[PDB]
């Protein structure tokens, strides 16, 4: 919920406020977190709900890598 | 400790008293004896990670100024063995990198290296006010890496005893991303440049001054994406000049190159997942004669 | 990892300290055990170094090294002069053979009393004696006197230059 | 027997103990052996000489007390040691690390070398199901236990070599030997698995309901009198012999009772006796249980009275039916036994019947040697 | 076991209870064992059997049953551990059911009053548990982990463990008539 808000535009409700200009390389983004869930994804991957999850999570990686990449590009581009 | 995400720890001058800038939105304190150590102080009320604290001069007074994220640093004050808040500056858009302190003749100027397309610099006398300026139009993107000159006149010159002066002007260094590495100069109020150069064929990561405290030796460590370890040394009299001397043929992207307390011995790290010390021998160059893990 | 007194690293994350024959499973004993039975039924999938220790790294390991790096500077204590320039003390050693004299007649006295050094020390004191005997006075010319020739001062030089290839 | 009064107090536990590879004989056994102890100063392994040795050695008389030689500490808790060829010690270990030494015979001194690990697999969590049982085939170790993994290994090897996983993944316990390649595993369930080194074949099919029950069983050994004989005792309370060749076949079923059937044992030269070590009840040697009918031996048993000094045959003269092994039927007792406790509440762990000398390794802080034990 | 009786004699208190309890769940006196550890390692089983069993007297089993009585009836086990545990009287239900009730009374004793305090101790603990603990309906369903393929074994409460073992076949009954007969 908290990488949604902060893709969308919620991230008012968890206090954090507009993201900071001039940072398409790395704002603040937790990596030990997502290696952590990565971790307990292959460690417990039994049931639909795991390959449910660890496809769920390479969709929004995917997807905020193609928004990175974007961003980084039309910094750049100026 | 270890179950964190400690960037660089920091010691006393002593070395007695350790500080870890945890992840934990503060900042521990330990106090290491015989064995054992344990945990005394926990200061908090750093926002988000902290980077790295700085020491001062014992001659001057202990002054421990941390830097975290949310765009702030925080200046504290010591009194009877318990640290305390005593100034807090903040007010920027771009995360502000690392910050640094003055040697000895130099001074006490603390260095907020901002990647805002300025630089913020923060001179405190010994208890009063803090005289803050800002250097705007630096280039396109944000300085990286700033360090400052020894106490002394730029250059190794052999003066004669009882008749060297070290002056108060200023002299610095900020290496960001621009392919390129600058130094300015200011006469206490005039910053300007001294020399240019054109070899860097990437973005440069960070530089790294190193005042020896010994000889006015002036010996500037620079880092890049690809691995231009370049070690731009300046050994004449009272001028400028730099020789690109490529270190080793690197293949990672190098953060830190953190000096000893002489500024002689140069511990490097980045993604190479180890530590090579390669220290400067009796016959100048480079030699790696010991490594260890990162 | 962290700095100290120039060639003192500390401990800060992760480095290669000092070795001990105590790992866990070795001879004659010495084993240890770990944290084994903390982590029960549900935990957290995630594997981490727990708590932190200060220890130190170092090269030298020895301590009779005392001796060898206060016995030379003990005799230069004498050849030194004080200079007094400015506000600190200046010391600048006198130019002169004798003390080279004296370190090898130190040097091979303290090895006739208890060769017990290193192979590198006697090197380093046979390179005295030959230097000694190479530019510094020879005993020959307080042995003889009133010999100011060339060709007698190399034969002189020419037998201790033999002599010293035979003590060695 | 040989049963005396002497008795040393020698504080020093027993958990198993190994001795060299004799050739060509059973009841004789050399004087070191490396006695893996529960907890002598901790969980470790050492060497110990005395003078152990078959039909009674000369030196040395009753209470003989052992010589500590060389003290290795073992990861894990011991529980099978079996010799491969001739200097190999492989001893299993409960945190999963099965290790192996190459020690020197002759220096009396072990050498650390080698180690199997990984035994515990699982996916999700980590569950610690690793292998009890170790058999040695020469130059081959087949590990097994209460998982349905099977850890074959041959000569001179660090990591794993065969990880067999078939679907009947039953609860091995037991293991024994046939001849010179053929195995059988008593399982955890009830079931015997009879294999040969030369093609793996698994058949647990073997149910009993009448005239003996399956209960999950325990120990298994061989019979000095023909190597195919087994004898399998486990929770179930039988000590159930079987004649199997290649095929399971039942023989001789006694109804032990106040037992547990923890660690069988045998004495060679004489077959007709018998030792089971459990944890419910004293000391008690069986003189009946493969056999016949021994007379001269009640007047004992459990903890009361003793009968040493004194091994009474039956008589043998002109008779004309066969008197021989035979004792099937589930519905007897313990006909026979041989009272080893003098009279004292003691708590036993282990007891070693190679041959005619008798070790005894308890909890009481305190040893027992018998020399004889059939005169 | 002067340290143990004093420690029962301070976590009498409610809060004091659960502050011993969690203590001992994070230092592990015993080797709890429901994922990994050594089983039967260093400690108080180590402990008893080595030096207890050298000086002939059993005072720390007593005292460690009195203390474990206790601190289950002053605060239940609502959560083993810190934050990196899970509740579960599995391995203590083991060790109890392995040692005690097996080897407590046919041991190297020099005084006969030690088995009947030993036997005294350890039933009293037992009824006391008994008597502490409910059955409860809801420990009919099929209690198994299913959340995000945390697929574990059928974790059964320990009291309705030994309720199950109690009606089948056990000991217990022939430990009790022992003991009518030594009465």
């Amino acid at each position: 919920e908290y990488v949604d808000a902060l893709l969308g535009k919620g991230h008012q409700y968890f206090g954090i406020q507009a993201p900071l200009s001039a940072t398409s390389q790395l704002v603040w983004f937790p990596y030990s977190a997502i290696d952590h869930l990565r971790l307990a994804l292959g460690e417990n991957e039994n049931n639909q709900h795991n390959q449910a999850i660890l496809g769920k999570l390479q969709r929004k990686m995917d997807e905020y890598f193609q928004k990175l990449k974007k961003a980084t590009d039309d910094y750049k581009k100026i | 400790s270890h179950e964190d995400m400690i960037h660089d720890a920091q010691m006393d001058y002593y070395g007695i008293r350790l500080a870890t800038c945890s992840s934990d939105r503060s900042v521990k304190i330990f106090d290491v004896k015989n064995g054992g150590q344990i945990l005394i102080a926990d200061l908090r009320g750093h926002d988000g990670p902290v980077w790295q604290v700085a020491w001062a001069h014992p001659m001057y007074g202990n002054i421990l100024a941390s830097c975290s994220y949310d765009r702030k640093v925080i200046i504290w004050k010591e009194e009877n063995g318990t640290w305390e808040k005593t100034y807090e500056y903040t007010g920027h858009d771009s995360s502000v990198n690392s910050v640094c302190w003055a040697p000895h003749d130099f001074g006490l100027v603390l260095a907020c290296g901002s990647s805002d397309g300025a630089i913020s610099i923060l001179t405190f006398t010994g208890d009063g006010p803090w005289e803050v300026k800002k250097i705007s139009n630096a280039h396109t993107i944000g300085c990286n890496a700033v360090s400052w000159a020894p106490s002394v006149i730029p250059g190794s010159l052999v003066d004669q005893p009882s008749s060297q002066k070290p002056n108060y002007i200023k002299r610095f260094v900020s290496g960001g991303c621009d392919n390129l590495v600058k130094i300015w100069r200011e006469e206490d109020g005039q910053w300007k440049e001294d020399q240019k150069l054109e070899a860097h064929s990437d973005w440069v990561r960070d530089v790294a001054w190193a005042p020896s405290i010994g000889l006015p030796t002036s010996t500037i460590a620079s880092c890049s994406q690809d691995g231009r370890v370049y070690i731009w040394t300046s050994d004449d009299a009272a001028t400028n000049c730099w020789t690109p001397k490529l270190l080793h043929k690197f293949n990672d992207v190098v953060w830190h190159v953190s000096w000893s307390i002489t500024a002689n011995i140069l511990a490097v790290s980045g993604g190479d997942n180890k530590v090579t010390l390669w220290k400067e021998s009796v016959d100048g160059q480079w030699a790696c004669i010991s490594d260890v893990n990162k | 990892v962290g700095w100290g007194p120039n060639w003192t690293l500390v401990h800060n994350g992760d480095k290669l300290s000092e070795r001990l024959n105590a790992e866990e499973d070795r001879d004659m004993d010495t084993i240890d055990y770990g944290f084994l039975p903390k982590p029960t039924s549900a935990k957290s999938l995630t594997e981490s170094p727990f708590k932190v220790h200060v220890e130190k790294l170092s090269l030298e390991q020895k301590t009779k090294d005392l001796q060898s790096y206060l016995l030379p500077l003990e005799i230069e204590l004498k050849n030194s002069t004080v200079d007094k320039s400015g506000p600190c003390p200046h010391f600048r050693p006198n130019p002169g053979v004798t003390a080279i004299h004296d370190y090898a007649g130190w040097v091979r006295n303290f090895s006739s009393e208890a060769a017990e050094v290193e192979a590198v020390v006697k090197q380093w004191g046979l390179t005295w004696t030959l230097c000694e005997s190479l530019w510094g006075q020879l005993k020959e010319l307080e042995a003889s006197l009133d010999e100011p020739n060339e060709y007698v001062k190399n034969l002189e030089r020419r037998k201790a230059f033999s002599h010293w290839l035979a003590q060695t | 027997m040989a049963d005396k009064f002497a008795a040393k107090f020698v504080s020093h536990k027993i958990s198993r103990t190994r001795w060299r590879p004799v050739s060509a004989s059973s009841l004789q056994q050399p004087d070191v052996f490396a006695t893996g102890s529960w907890d002598n100063e901790e969980n470790k392994v050492c060497v110990w000489a005395t003078s152990d040795f078959g039909a009674t050695s000369l030196d040395e008389e009753y209470q003989g007390d052992p010589k500590q030689l060389c003290d290795i500490k073992h990861p894990g808790d011991v529980m099978d040691m079996q010799f491969l060829d001739k200097e190999r010690i492989v001893t299993g270990s409960s945190t999963g690390t099965v290790t192996i030494f190459r020690h020197h015979e002759n220096n009396q001194t072990l050498s650390v070398n080698q180690r199997w690990e990984q035994a515990h697999y699982h996916v999700g969590s980590n569950m610690r199901a690793p292998c009890t049982a170790i058999v040695c085939s020469s130059p081959e170790i087949v590990s097994v236990g209460e998982d349905g993994r099977i850890n074959c290994f041959r000569a001179e090897s660090r990591d794993v070599l065969r990880t067999i996983d078939d679907a009947d993944s039953s609860t091995m316990h037991g293991v024994t030997f046939l001849r010179t390649t053929e195995i059988l595993t008593v399982n955890s369930v009830g079931q015997l698995k009879l294999w040969d080194l030369r093609k793996q074949g698994n058949d647990p099919t073997q149910i009993f309901s009448v005239t003996g029950e399956r209960v999950p069983l325990h120990c298994v050994d061989r019979h000095p009198n023909q190597q195919h004989v087994v004898a399998t005792g486990g929770q179930d309370g039988m000590l159930c012999i079987w004649d199997v060749r290649h095929g399971k076949m039942p023989m001789s079923l006694l109804n032990a009772h106040e037992a547990e059937m923890w660690e069988v044992h045998f004495h060679p030269s004489n077959p007709d006796h018998l030792f089971t070590c459990s944890e419910d009840g004293s000391l008690w040697h069986w003189d009946a249980s493969a056999d016949s009918e021994k007379p001269t031996f009640l007047l004992g048993g459990r903890s009361t009275f003793n009968i040493s000094r004194s091994s009474i045959a039956p008589p043998n003269a002109n008779q004309s039916l066969a008197c021989a092994w035979l004792s099937t039927d589930p519905t007897k007792g313990q006909l026979e036994i041989t009272n080893l406790l003098p009279s004292s509440t003691l708590s036993v762990n282990s007891l070693d019947v190679l041959g005619q000398n008798l070790v005894c390794g308890t909890d009481a802080e305190a040893i027992y040697v018998t020399r004889r034990l059939f005169s | 076991a002067e340290l143990l009786k004093t420690l029962a004699a301070f976590g009498k208190s409610p809060e004091i209870a659960a502050s011993l309890w969690q203590s001992l769940e994070y230092t592990q006196i015993l080797q709890t064992v429901r994922a990994t550890g050594l089983r039967q390692g260093v400690g108080i089983e180590v402990e008893l059997n080595e030096i207890e069993s050298r000086c002939e007297e059993y005072p720390l089993t007593r005292a460690f049953c009195q203390l474990i009585s206790t601190l289950v009836e002053s605060s239940f086990p609502t959560n083993l551990g810190a934050g990196l545990r899970a509740p579960g009287f599995e391995p203590y239900l083991q060790f109890l059911r392995d040692t005690v009730f097996l080897r407590y009374r046919t041991r190297a004793y020099r005084r006969a009053a030690e088995k009947w305090e030993v036997a005294e101790a350890v039933l009293d603990v037992f009824y006391k548990l008994l008597k502490d603990y409910e059955p409860q309906p809801e420990d009919f369903v099929d209690q198994y982990v299913e959340l995000q393929g945390e697929e574990r074994v059928a974790f059964k409460p320990p009291g309705f463990s030994l309720m199950h073992h109690l009606l089948n076949e056990s000991p217990m009954l022939e430990l009790c008539l022992s003991l009518m007969e030594e009465g």
